């Protein structure tokens, strides 16, 4: 699910279809003055664009794995763009 | 601490062998109080090893079968010499492997005629070797001493015991260490005539383990008795054919215990069980449980019921009688004294074992004719040989059947039957028709003979043991010089008496020549070296996994050197596309005028299939040779077939990975040597590569070197087909045609410079038991086996006898129908039978 | 049979007086003529009378027939009887003659055992000749050839006896059944052992083909219940240890107890069965008994013990083990155990019983033999001679040709080829024996083999059958005139021999068989032969339609049906709504059910059971619907790899080869296509350029030796296919404008759409090897560029027509700008957008499907060059969607995204909001799980809804009715195949467009500007 929201920036059916239309109300008086000050009423599908940039924006994922956890090696291959897309800070063994 | 580790060694050959600490202690506490009391300090201390190494040989030795016997006192003998630093783990390593692993083409050239190409890099092995506590190799430049024209060197080789013997020039340099001296005296042995390892390990226990090692124990029942109290019981191992449970009763009536509670133990006799332990608790009395190992869950039940805290009286004494069992509960065998009973299985022992036990004087007085009592000793005496011919292996028969008692039962209730119907009717001599005996003495036998080519052979047997000749008093069978010599007659006994049979046996010979069972002088050297690979391959799977084997050199680090040395000296690995271009070019067989080229000729075709099956194979050794390198680096994680490949690699074995596949069938040729295996690899591929490069395919054919030789002869057998469809008459179908086979006998192999017009030449088979001495078949030289065959010229005769011998060419020396390629009419010509070949286990091997 | 009997006194009483063995619809009855069973009032005293007057009748009916036989032909003897009696009247027969000769050899009269054998010849000469009347029912068809079966072996025998007395060895081997006048009783002797014929009624039942190994098998046996020693065969799995067992039992008319035994039989279990058979008198084998627990078989020994004990001394009653009382013995007891050695069950038997059974080990039975035995059985005459030339092809077939799954050369092809080698010998009798079973081995095999395997059979064939010069084919005058008359209606078809020839095949194996399949690799153009097979016979008589769904697009469940988890109602399965519709005897609809998908053993098992003769569906709730002669099976499988053995050799196999509609008919067939198009000029140069690069020289054989490492694998079909395409959409603009082009400019198209189809999948480095090659072979190339430059980095311009560099539009920053979310105009993105413009602007053809998917490095700017292109799209015009592919991501969690987002409809096809034309884009297409079988379950729907333009719909109210999306377009992007990630399945390759993204050599271009 956090890969899936990584590479797409949204997750198919997560909320309400009526449930959108009160956020993307909110989203509009941001939208149109970010958007070099359009100041027209935005239709609701070029919103949700907007809307699906903001959060990626927004919304950063932080993971913490372990390298030895057998299941790490495996996590990769099973699913792309969860190591590809976001930066890797390793952590080496402690200095003296 | 030492011996105790050995026990465990043990443990990993056989799971019934394996004690507890807790029984060790016992032995080791015992050992110290009756050991010799001297006054000197180092005296009693010398006394107590002396006494306790032999103390638990003798307990352990009691629990071992006959086949690890002398694995086990080897082991414990390394062990004792690994401790201190007189032999390293390498050493050790060593002596099992002995240049296996090395390949020829990487190594030096041989130069010698005498010595076997094998031979060659066991001594170069020994060049390379440092062994413990020595700057450079003791053994260096012995392939130059042994190169140089002394016939000290050669005499050796050929000497009937080397190891008693001294080393022709290397004697003085040995004599000087003690303690190491006679471990590289062995490892010479072990190199050159390694058929004499088990004699020669005699000598080698004997210096370092005192004389009375060697000889044998013998334990009797009454020893085995007085040991035992009443809360251990005595377990018995038996082999297949075993009984003691006749031996306890024998020795129950000194102690006044003869009529005693025996229960066969099986489902539903846990019950039956219970109550008569129950009354053996208290009243006293001995307990024989028999085939324990069906009844498993008792087995734990046992262990806690026969335990010190219910009250047993100090007569009873329990035994358990129980073929070996994988998962047996391990409680009960460290509580039990282990004893195995094992057939004594020489040929006199065997004889001696049939008259004492199922021949009765009952039995011999059922029929009341001479003619029945001497077949009876015809059938018992074949029946024993016919076991005895077990111990030569793939030689004696290609799959070795246990003969039981039962077969040998049923041909004589069969004779009975037969002697009655003619004991019925009116030189007084019944008609006893040998065609009628032949047959059923050999559907009775016949019944556990799966193999067509074992089945010929018993066939044969039954030609020269059941004949007509054996009812009148002058016939002997095999008369042959053991000892002057000794006659093997059928004794005559004008009245029919039991005692006259066993006063014969007691005649007979010890040590069985091999010529009773119609086999070579050379067949116990075939003999001592299987059962001599047999005891180093129980030695290696005991061999510890440890890193740290010493010389500077970890396990993995000797791995990686071997894993690299392999991959240079690899094959490059054939392009699909690029072979189908090459195999478009190739020309048919009579080249000149037959005008046809492609994948359409069925040699070509077949040259395809086993490139493509070659490289198969190149790409698995490829892949799995890299992963190992990176494996033990720290690269990748170590994948199931990656650990069991470096372990096989270590050990100079194949790994499983290159011989089978996931599914079990065959992919490479099976040899049991890596080094071995990696010499066909490279010449394997050269034939098939010299083919597929050159327009011209080989004079000589190699025919080891392919993957399916039955399918090339198929392949040939199709060209020559194609080639006489115009000949005629008669048209050829592949439908009524077999193989013409004759022998080139040429004095060289390079007088062959043209192809033949219709066959083949095939080159490199080895006569097994016998050579060829261009006079037909003839008995071999001494001391050489495997002796070489001339170029074989095989073709198509299109269908359309005694005196003429129909070998098998078989794939490999182990000669199972799965490895039976085709068979060959061999002559035979001059004074010597073809059923007297078939006797002496004559067949021609493609690998060795 | 139950009658009325004592009607008259001491009525309602009912009398048995007839046995009934039925088998299928058929029985033999044997009547009880006299010795009537009256059944009293204690069911076990009249059942006891029952098996006496059975043994009774019998024993009065095979005494009057062991007379009969001698004085009455065998055709008129074997059909009045019994099938028990029949076989036994017939071996009695056979060796009162080898006797009687034998006994005239002995006495000096010459050549009396000649004259036997040519008795016994026209005894084989009748059996043969009564299998080809087919006379009706399984039971009489069971009959004649158990009789033929033996009958072989009687000929086999005696053929090559060489004996010249009755009393030498070889003789008293052979099983001999005799009727013996001085005791009035049937005797039968093997070896010394004489048993008395029990006359338990068996009646037809199945006889195992008797080899030289059976028949030294039966005599160890026979001396093993002489002696009393039990019997034991061990051997590998199907030798039938068990079959042999009961042959004896059936050869001594004695009933044979079959025990299946396994782990939960205990001792208790085990000691009933015995103390059964002691006081029956009835023979007891046991099927795989090492499959016993060993803890039992040590109990098992002792009863075993005591009864041989018994047996020996001869007493009438012993006491069994754990019995109170003596029970009686009959001594015609003989208990057998079928062991198998190399164990798939428990260790080695205990050291009891190993003593009480004699064992006879089993080898395989020898093939040859059994061909020749159902060659007999069919009405083959000389069967020694072809079935060792039938064996001889077979054995040397397998080993020579490609080990092929589709290939079958073991029993199983080899019993099919002898039903329909036998069917053929029914209706031309006169014909030669070999000439009708060597067609019936070719018409077979062929449609199977491989284009590369063809030439090698028809040499194996020539080889082993050298007097048949040429056999001719069946000519199927009807349907050859029609396919070339039909292909030249379409505008993209072309007629090749070899093309016409597999459709033939096609129509070959559509007549015998009901579930023919079609294997080939990826557009060999099995969708087409389909096609036009069907289109073929429409113009003859009756329609034909096709149903194309895909098994695996669709879960096992959903496909067939199965019961709901919530309300507990059925909801119909899709394939069972298809399957009924299409089952109907109403106006001739003869409509086939293909499936397109590759089969696997998950789902083929439930429709397992319409493949074999049964042709009945069974759903898994009660309900079976049974197949109308009308309606069929076929697949459209590549590989047919991971499917048993068993569910192959059903279906009839026809296999098109690469070769067979070659890439080379393919383009002659585009090239047709522009000519029908109206732009017959433009054809006619295109055609001179084409054949220059791709038939006269083999360029896609020549680029694939000196470019390696291509990181997708395609066949070369494909990339001619994707050439065409982009050819296709370059040449579009002068299409509209009516625009013919000169040689030079037409020849610089072709090698920019050959460079970018062909070259395209390749890396930087092959890129440079692959513009060196064009160079060697004068194609048209960029003259003058910088170092590195290469074909690709330009096109050729609808405007003035040369090689012009692509330079990307130049960037306009677009107002308030976030690094983050600024996508610029790129080198990359502009060749991607530029090929992607040709293949989606296209018009739907046979050759395109309006589907692009590029291929590259992880983050090589795919999804980016995407979304650029899919920019620029006009709202009203275009829609754009994006899905994201993934590991968890199933058939239908894409199914039901593309379901929602185009839900406007006319009439029945489906489309987009308004008609706009929308592109699906799949990102991370490969990612969906790879199963055991290796074929991904959701692509296999991708492929299904981009070829057809639909699926089926999976709401429960509706099922096995098409949803078809009129226009779509699909862009997908994928990491490259290798090093642990999912290849796309070839199937699909095909459709697709395909290029490599590659990482830019200055990214100067692209953050130049920022
Ligand atoms: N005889 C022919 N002449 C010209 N073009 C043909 C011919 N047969 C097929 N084609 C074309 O070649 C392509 C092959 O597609 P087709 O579906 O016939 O093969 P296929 O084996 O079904 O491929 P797949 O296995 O991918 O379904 C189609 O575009 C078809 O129109
Ligand atoms: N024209 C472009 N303008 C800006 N950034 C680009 C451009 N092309 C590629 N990139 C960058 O390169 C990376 C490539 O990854 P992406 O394009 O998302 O798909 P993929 O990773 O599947 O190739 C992206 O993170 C993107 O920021």
């Amino acid at each position: 699910y956090i890969n899936m929201v990584l590479s797409t920036g949204e997750i198919p059916n997560l909320l309400a279809k009526d449930e959108r239309e009160v956020w993307l109300g909110d989203i509009s008086q941001a939208y149109c003055k970010e958007k070099n000050l359009g100041n027209i009423d935005p239709p609701q599908s070029e919103l949700w664009t907007y809307f699906v940039d903001r959060v990626r924006d927004n919304f950063h994922i932080m993971l913490c794995f372990s390298p030895v956890g057998q299941k790490f090696r495996e996590r990769a291959r099973k699913f792309p763009a969860l190591f590809n897309e976001c930066t890797i800070d390793w952590f080496l063994p402690w200095p003296e | 601490s030492a011996i105790y580790f050995t026990m465990i060694e043990v443990s990993l050959v056989n799971w019934m062998y394996n004690s507890s600490l807790e029984q060790f202690l016992k032995l080791f506490i015992e050992s110290i109080d009756l050991s010799e009391k001297a006054q000197l300090p180092s005296n009693r201390v010398k006394n107590i090893i002396s006494f306790l190494t032999f103390h638990v040989y003798r307990y352990v030795n009691r629990g071992l079968f006959e086949k690890d016997k002398i694995t086990f006192i080897l082991m414990m003998a390394f062990k004792i010499l690994t401790t201190a630093g007189t032999i390293s783990s390498g050493d050790v390593s060593l002596f099992l492997k002995s240049g296996d692993a090395l390949d020829i083409k990487s190594e030096r050239q041989k130069q010698i005629s005498y010595l076997e190409d094998n031979q060659w890099l066991n001594i170069l092995a020994l060049s390379k070797h440092t062994f413990s506590g020595q700057t450079l190799p003791f053994f260096k430049e012995l392939p130059d001493l042994i190169s140089r024209s002394e016939n000290q060197w050669r005499n050796w080789i050929d000497k009937n015991d080397p190891e008693n013997f001294p080393i022709p020039d290397f004697a003085e340099s040995i004599n000087q260490e003690k303690e190491i001296g006679s471990f590289i005296s062995l490892c010479l042995v072990r190199s050159l005539r390694n058929d004499r390892t088990l004699i020669a390990t005699q000598n080698f226990i004997s210096n370092v383990l005192g004389k009375e090692f060697t000889d044998p124990i013998s334990y009797p029942i009454e020893g085995i008795w007085q040991e035992s109290s009443n809360m251990d019981p005595v377990l018995f191992l038996l082999s297949a054919g075993a009984d003691p449970t006749s031996s306890i009763d024998e020795l129950a009536k000194k102690k006044k215990k003869f009529p005693c509670e025996k229960v066969s133990m099986g489902e539903g006799q846990e019950r039956v069980a219970r109550q008569v332990i129950m009354k053996g608790f208290v009243e006293g009395g001995w307990v024989i449980l028999q085939n324990c190992h069906l009844g498993l869950k008792f087995m734990e039940e046992i262990e806690t019921l026969v335990s010190p805290i219910n009250q047993i009286h100090e007569d009873f004494r329990l035994w358990i009688t129980c073929e070996q069992h994988p998962k047996f509960p391990l409680g009960l065998l460290q509580k039990t004294l282990k004893v195995t009973n094992e057939p004594p299985k020489g040929l006199k022992a065997g004889l001696y074992k049939t008259f004492t036990t199922i021949i009765t004087q009952e039995f011999i007085d059922k029929v009341d004719h001479s003619n029945w009592r001497s077949l009876i000793f015809t059938i018992c005496f074949l029946h024993s040989i016919v076991i005895e011919r077990k111990k030569f292996g793939p030689l004696g028969w290609c799959v070795p059947y246990e003969y039981n008692y039962s077969d040998l039962e049923a041909s004589l209730l069969y004779i009975e039957k037969y002697l009655t119907n003619l004991m019925s009717t009116p030189h007084n001599l019944p008609i006893s028709m040998n065609v009628v005996r032949y047959m059923i003495c050999e559907v009775q036998y016949g019944g556990r003979i799966t193999d067509d080519l074992d089945r010929e052979l018993f066939i044969t047997y039954g030609e020269t043991y059941l004949k007509d000749g054996i009812f009148g008093n002058d016939y002997f069978f095999y008369d042959i010089m053991v000892d002057q010599k000794f006659k093997y007659r059928i004794p005559q006994n004008p009245s029919a008496e039991l005692i006259k049979y066993q006063e014969y046996i007691a005649k007979v010979p010890t040590v069985d020549n091999p010529e009773v069972f119609g086999l070579h002088s050379n067949a116990d050297l075939t003999f001592r070296l299987k059962e001599s690979k047999e005891m180093i391959n129980t030695v290696m799977e005991t061999r510890p996994k440890d890193s740290s084997v010493g010389g500077g050199k970890t396990r993995e680090e000797i791995v990686q050197d071997k894993a690299k040395d392999m991959l240079k000296n690899l094959p490059p690995d054939y392009n699909d596309v690029e072979v189908r271009e090459l195999v478009s070019k190739l020309g048919g067989p009579n080249p000149k005028t037959s005008t046809e080229r492609g994948m359409t000729v069925p040699l070509n075709i077949f040259l395809y299939q086993e490139v493509t099956r070659m490289q198969r194979v190149i790409g698995l050794v490829r892949k799995t040779l890299q992963d190992t390198i990176l494996a033990i680096d720290g690269q990748i994680i170590m994948t199931p077939e990656i650990l069991e490949a470096i372990n096989a690699i270590y050990d100079a074995k194949v790994p499983n990975s290159w011989l089978y596949d996931p599914s079990g069938a065959e992919i490479s040729w099976l040899l049991p040597n890596l080094g071995s295996w990696s010499t066909s690899l490279s010449d394997r591929n050269k034939q098939l590569n010299d083919w597929l490069r050159s327009g011209q395919r080989p004079i000589l054919f190699w025919l080891t070197g392919f993957f399916n030789p039955q399918g090339f002869l198929t392949g040939m057998k199709q060209e020559v087909t194609r080639n006489h469809k115009k000949k005629d008459g008669e048209a050829w179908s592949l439908d009524d045609v077999v193989y013409s086979t004759t022998v080139k006998e040429r004095e060289k192999e390079k007088d062959i410079e043209q192809p033949p017009a219709e066959g083949v030449y095939i080159k490199g088979l080895y006569l097994e038991g016998c050579k060829w001495s261009k006079n037909g078949l003839d008995d071999s030289d001494p001391k050489k086996i495997f002796a070489d065959l001339p170029i074989l010229h095989v073709s198509a005769i299109n269908k359309k006898m005694s005196n003429t011998y129909l070998c098998p060419v078989y794939k490999y020396p182990k000669r199972t129908d799965k490895y039976l390629i085709f068979r060959v009419g061999l002559p035979c010509e001059g004074s010597n039978n073809p059923s007297h070949w078939k006797l002496r286990g004559v067949a021609l091997l493609c690998s060795t | 049979t139950f009658e009325s009997a004592k009607d008259k006194k001491n009525p309602a009483l009912k009398q048995i007086t007839q046995i009934q063995q039925v088998i299928g619809r058929n029985e033999e009855n044997i009547s009880l003529t006299g010795y009537y069973v009256k059944c009293e009032g204690n069911i076990e005293d009249w059942l006891k009378k029952l098996e006496q007057n059975m043994q009774q009748t019998l024993k009065d009916i095979a005494s009057a027939a062991a007379q009969q036989v001698f004085q009455v032909g065998l055709k008129e003897f074997v059909s009045s009887q019994a099938s028990q009696i029949a076989l036994l009247g017939l071996q009695i027969l056979w060796t009162s003659k080898v006797n009687e000769g034998l006994e005239r050899l002995s006495r000096n009269e010459r050549n009396a055992m000649d004259i036997k054998r040519n008795e016994i010849k026209e005894h084989m000469n009748i059996l043969s000749s009564m299998c080809l009347e087919d006379l009706n029912g399984a039971v009489e068809r069971t009959k004649v050839e158990t009789l033929v079966t033996i009958q072989v072996h009687q000929k086999d025998i005696s053929m090559d006896l060489k004996c010249k007395d009755v009393n030498d060895f070889e003789w008293q081997k052979q099983t001999r059944i005799a009727w013996k006048t001085d005791i009035d009783e049937c005797i039968i002797s093997i070896t010394d052992w004489d048993s008395p014929y029990s006359y338990e009624f068996l009646g037809a039942k199945e006889r195992l083909c008797i080899t030289p190994l059976t028949d030294r098998c039966y005599i160890t046996l026979a001396q093993a219940m002489s002696m009393y020693y039990g019997g034991a065969p061990a051997g590998p799995a199907g030798t039938g240890k068990t079959e042999t067992v009961k042959d004896l039992g059936r050869t001594l008319g004695v009933f044979v107890v079959v025990t299946n035994c396994s782990d939960q039989h205990r001792y208790r279990d085990m000691a009933k069965i015995f103390k059964g058979l002691v006081q029956s008198g009835l023979w007891g084998c046991f099927d795989e008994f090492n499959r016993i627990d060993l803890e039992v078989l040590s109990v098992v020994a002792m009863q075993v013990e005591s009864i041989t004990t018994a047996r020996k001394q001869h007493m009438k009653k012993f006491m069994f083990p754990e019995e109170e009382i003596e029970i009686e013995l009959i001594p015609t007891v003989s208990y057998f155990i079928t062991m198998n050695p190399g164990y798939a069950g428990r260790q080695e038997l205990p050291e009891n019983l190993k003593v009480l059974f004699r064992g006879v080990s089993m080898m395989v039975p020898d093939r040859e033999i059994i061909i020749k035995v159902k060659l007999a059985s069919v009405g083959y005459l000389q069967i020694d001679l072809l079935a060792k030339k039938f064996n001889v092809l077979y054995r040397l077939c397998e080993e020579q040709l490609s080990k092929q799954r589709h290939y079958d050369f073991g029993l199983r092809n080899i019993l099919s080829v002898l039903r329909t080698a036998g069917n053929t010998k029914r209706q031309e009798i006169k014909s030669d024996e070999e000439m009708l079973l060597m067609r019936s081995l070719r018409d077979m095999n062929l449609s199977k083999l491989v284009a590369d395997d063809i030439p090698l059979f028809n040499g194996l064939l020539a080889d082993i059958f050298p007097k048949l010069k040429e056999v001719p084919k069946k000519l199927y005058p009807d349907v050859e005139k029609k396919i070339p008359e039909e292909i030249n209606a379409e505008s993209y078809l072309i007629n090749t021999p070899s093309f016409q020839l597999k459709i033939i095949q096609l129509y070959e194996t559509c007549l015998v068989r009901h579930g023919f399949m079609l294997v080939g690799p990826t557009g060999s153009g099995k969708s087409t032969i389909m096609k036009i097979l069907t289109e073929v016979l429409t113009k003859l008589g009756s329609p034909h339609k096709i149903v194309i769904m895909n098994p695996k697009a669709i879960t096992a469940e959903q496909m067939y049906g199965v019961k709901s988890e919530i309300s507990d109602d059925w909801i119909p399965g899709v394939f069972s709504t298809i399957w009924a519709k299409s089952n109907n005897r109403a106006l001739k609809h003869t409509t086939w059910i293909t499936c397109d998908g590759p089969v696997d053993a998950i789902w083929i098992e439930n429709l397992n059971t319409v493949l074999d003769d049964n042709k009945i569906l069974t759903l898994a709730n009660g309900e079976r619907i049974a197949m109308t002669e009308n309606c069929k099976v076929v697949f459209e499988v590549e590989n047919l790899n991971n499917a048993s053995p068993a569910t192959v050799s059903r279906c009839g196999q026809v296999y098109v080869s690469p070769t067979d509609l070659g890439y080379e008919a393919v383009i002659e067939g585009w090239i047709r296509n522009r000519k029908a198009s109206g732009r017959a000029e433009e054809s006619d140069k295109l055609g001179n350029i084409l054949r220059k690069y791709l038939i006269n020289m083999r360029f896609i054989e020549l680029q694939s030796k000196e470019c390696k490492e291509p990181m997708m694998d395609t066949s070369p079909v494909i990339s001619v296919i994707n050439i065409l395409n982009l050819l296709t959409g370059c040449l579009q603009y002068f299409v509209q404008t009516q625009r013919t082009l000169s040689e030079q400019e037409y020849e610089k198209f072709i090698v920019y759409s050959m460079a970018w189809a062909i070259g395209g999948i390749y890396e930087a480095q092959d890129r440079v090897r692959f513009h060196e090659l064009l160079l060697a072979k004068n194609a048209p190339i960029p003259q003058k560029g910088k170092e590195n430059e290469t074909v690709f980095d330009y096109y050729v311009s609808q405007d003035y027509l040369d090689w012009k560099i692509c330079s990307p539009e130049e960037w306009v920053p677009p107002q308030s700008l976030q690094f983050s979310q600024l996508l610029l105009p790129t080198l990359d993105s502009f060749r991607a957008e530029m090929l992607l413009n040709f293949i989606l602007t296209q018009p739907k053809s046979h050759t395109c499907s309006n589907s692009a998917l590029l291929i590259g490095g992880s983050g090589t700017a795919k999804t980016s060059s995407v979304l650029l292109y899919c920019n620029k799209f006009d709202p009203q015009k275009m829609l754009f969607k994006r899905t994201n592919f993934s590991s968890a991501t199933s058939p239908f969690m894409f199914q039901s995204t593309i379901e929602a987002e185009c839900d406007f409809k006319v009439g029945k096809e489906f489309a987009p909001p308004g008609n706009k034309m929308m592109t699906i884009f799949i990102d991370d297409m490969s990612m969906p799980f790879v199963n055991k079988w290796g074929d991904q379950i959701t692509l296999e729907l991708v492929r299904q809804l981009i070829e057809t333009g639909g699926f089926y719909m999976l709401d429960k109210t509706q099922r096995g009715n098409q949803r078809k999306m009129k226009n779509l377009q699909y862009i997908g992007a994928m990491n490259h195949p290798g090093g642990g990630r999912n290849d796309i399945p070839n199937r699909l390759k095909r459709q697709f467009f395909i290029f490599n993204m590659i990482l830019p050599l200055s990214i100067e271009g692209i953050y130049g500007p920022i």
